[PDB]
C-alpha cells in the first residue's frame, strides 16, 4: 500500500519566522499507518479538488467534490484513524454530502451553533446526533437558495452576507435564522427595493460590527464601495441604507477590510497601487496639526 | 392648498423603485455620503494615507487579498499575484515572501476565481481550487511482497 | 489571560484554547492514568474558527458559561455528560468588544463595551424570547454616541 499524499497537491502554508519575513512551507501530512487499501480508505480528496479549510471541534477540514473530511481530534495534519483495530472515537469521518440533487461544496461559515456549508444551489448544516463527532455525524439540507460562488459569506452579528448570481446587477442576501421555530434558517433580500445598482462580479464582502455596516466591492464598476448601513433596535431593523463611496475616476478599489473601526483600503491609479487607512472618528484629528479635519480624499 | 410636510430623518439610501413607491427619507443616488443615526447625513470619512505599494502591475489584475490580526502589534496583507506572493504591512512597509519548496501553487490565471485563504489564531492555510490532490505512487511500504 | 470555574473545574483560556482541569481536584492538568480514560480527565479544546479569535473573557450568562473574545462569542457547553473528552464548542453571535473591560452582568443582560475609534458604546447582550438558544446584543447608546470617551 501506499502511505503518503504526494505534499506538493495539497494546500500549502504560509508561516512567519521571528526575523521578520514570511515563509511559504508546505505542509507534512503524516503517514498512512495501521491499515490496507481496502479497510484503511483513501480520504475521499486524493482524486478531486479541495475548495475550502475549515475547523470543527478541534479537527481540520476540508471540502472536496461533494465530501467533507475532517481530520483527528489532537492532531490536524493526519487524516488516517490510529489503528483500524479498535475504532477510537477520534478517527477522521469521511460524510458525503447527501442530496437529491448536484451540489460541490463551496464555503464553510460557522452562523449560529452549526458551523453550516454551503454550496452554490443548497446550503447544508454539519452537526451530530449524539456525542462530538464519531463515524456517527449527520448532515442535512436547510434552505436551497442560490449563492454566487466568488465571494466569501461574511458574517455581522447575527446575519450572514452573501451575494447572488443574477446575470447582470446582482444582489445581496441578508441569511437569518428565525424567531419562531427552533432551527428554521431564511434568506431575504436586502436589494429587494435596490436592484440594479451592484454589476456583475462580488468579489469581497466587507464589514464591520463596530460602526455597523456591511459593503461589497465589484469588479463591473470598479471604482464604487457599495456600502450597507444597517441599525438593528429592538430586533426590529431601522435602516436599510445604501450608498457608493467614489475615490476618485478611473480609480480601482481592489480590496476593503476592517479592524476595528479603521477600514484599511488598498486602491489602484492607473500609475501606482496605494494604501490607505479611512477612520470612523467623530471630531478628533486624522493627522497630526490639521485644524479642522479636512476631508481630503487622500 | 398649502400642504407641508418634514422629512425627518434621512438616514435613507438609494431605492431606485418608482416616484410613488418609496418610503421618505431615501433619495435616488447616493455619493460618499454616510447615513449614521443620530448625526443625520455626514461627508464620508477622508481617507488617510499610507506608503504606496508599487506601479500599476505591481499587484496581479485582480489579485486575492485577505488580512491578518493576530495581535494588535502583528497585522499583514497578504496579495496572491498570478505570479507568487507580495506582503505588505499594515503601516504601508513589505516583508519578503520566501519560497522554500517551490512556488508552482499559486500561479493561476484568475488568482480571486481559484485561490483561497483561512487564517486561524496558529496557522495559516492556503488551497489552491484548481490543483487536483494526487496520490503519491513510488512510496509503497514494502515493494512487492510474495504474502507466501 | 483567565481564570474560570465550570462544573467543579478550574480553567484557563488561552492563545485559542480553554483547558478545565480535574473533577475534583482544581490543581490539576493530568488525567489519573493514561490507561482507562476515567471521565474525570482534563479537557483540551481549541476553539475551531474560520477566522483569528484570541479568548479573553469567560462569562456565564443562562445556562452556559459563554466565553467571548474580542470578534465573535463562544458558548461552552457539551451533548451528553456533563464534561467528557466530548465537550461542544460553537459561536453564537460574532459582535465586537473591547479587550479591556470585563463584561458585567445585572439580570438577565449583560453588559459591555465596544471598540469605536474614540466616543465608543456600550452593548446590551440578550437572551431572545421567541428561539430556545439565540442570543444577541443590542445598543443601549443607539441614541446617545458622542458621551463616553
Amino acid at each position: 500500500t501506499e502511505d503518503q499524499v504526494l505534499w506538493e497537491t495539497m494546500p500549502h502554508a504560509l508561516v512567519r519566522a521571528a526575523d521578520g519575513n514570511f515563509d511559504f512551507k508546505w505542509l507534512e501530512w503524516s503517514p498512512k499507518s495501521c491499515g490496507d487499501v481496502d479497510t484503511n480508505p483513501w480520504p475521499s480528496f486524493v482524486g478531486s479538488s479541495i475548495n475550502d479549510v475549515f475547523f470543527f471541534r478541534n479537527r481540520l477540514g476540508f471540502l472536496s467534490g461533494e465530501n467533507i473530511i475532517l481530520s483527528r481530534t489532537a492532531k490536524y495534519f493526519n487524516f488516517y484513524p490510529a489503528s483500524i483495530a479498535n475504532l477510537s472515537d477520534d478517527d477522521p469521518i469521511d460524510v458525503a454530502v447527501s442530496t437529491n440533487r448536484i451540489a460541490i461544496l463551496k464555503y464553510a461559515v460557522p452562523f449560529s451553533e452549526e458551523l453550516l456549508i454551503w454550496s452554490d444551489e443548497a446550503q447544508f448544516v454539519l452537526t451530530a446526533s449524539g456525542t462530538l463527532t464519531s463515524k456517527s455525524v449527520e448532515l442535512n439540507l436547510t434552505t436551497q437558495f442560490d449563492v454566487q460562488d466568488r465571494a466569501r459569506p461574511f458574517g455581522i452579528g447575527r446575519n450572514v452576507y452573501f451575494a447572488s448570481p443574477r446575470s447582470s446587477f446582482t444582489s445581496i442576501h441578508r441569511y437569518y435564522a428565525v424567531q419562531d421555530v427552533s432551527s428554521v434558517k431564511n434568506a431575504e433580500d436586502i436589494t429587494s427595493h435596490v436592484p440594479n445598482y451592484i454589476p456583475n462580479g462580488v468579489f469581497s464582502i466587507c464589514g464591520s460590527g463596530t460602526e455597523n455596516f456591511c459593503s461589497v466591492l465589484s469588479h463591473g464598476d470598479p471604482s464604487k464601495i457599495f456600502m450597507y448601513k444597517f441599525l438593528y433596535l429592538n430586533e426590529e431593523l431601522r435602516q436599510q441604507s445604501w450608498s457608493h463611496w467614489d475615490f476618485g475616476e478611473n480609480v480601482q478599489v481592489l480590496a476593503c477590510q476592517s479592524i476595528s473601526s479603521d477600514m484599511y483600503v488598498i486602491l489602484r491609479n492607473e500609475f501606482n497601487t496605494f494604501l490607505a487607512r479611512i477612520s470612523f472618528t467623530k471630531n478628533a484629528i486624522d493627522l497630526q496639526g490639521e485644524p479642522y479635519r479636512a476631508f481630503m480624499d487622500m | 392648498a398649502l400642504i407641508s410636510q418634514s422629512i425627518k430623518n434621512l438616514k435613507g439610501g438609494i431605492s431606485q423603485q418608482p416616484d410613488i413607491l418609496r418610503y421618505p427619507d431615501q433619495g435616488s443616488r447616493q455619493v460618499n455620503g454616510w447615513s449614521s443615526e443620530t448625526e443625520g447625513l455626514q461627508k464620508r470619512p477622508p481617507l488617510v494615507f499610507l506608503n504606496t505599494l508599487g506601479d500599476n502591475g505591481a499587484l496581479g489584475q485582480a489579485p486575492y487579498i485577505h488580512l491578518i490580526n493576530r495581535d494588535e502589534h502583528e497585522q499583514y496583507y497578504a496579495v496572491f499575484t498570478g505570479s507568487g506572493i507580495r506582503v505588505f504591512d499594515l503601516s504601508g512597509n513589505e516583508k519578503q515572501v520566501r519560497y522554500p519548496n517551490g512556488s508552482n501553487y499559486i500561479k493561476t490565471a484568475n488568482p480571486r476565481n481559484d485561490l483561497r485563504m483561512v487564517t486561524v489564531a496558529d496557522y495559516t492555510f492556503i488551497v489552491n481550487r484548481n490543483v487536483v490532490a494526487q496520490k503519491n505512487t513510488k512510496s509503497v511500504n514494502l515493494p512487492n511482497y510474495n504474502p507466501n
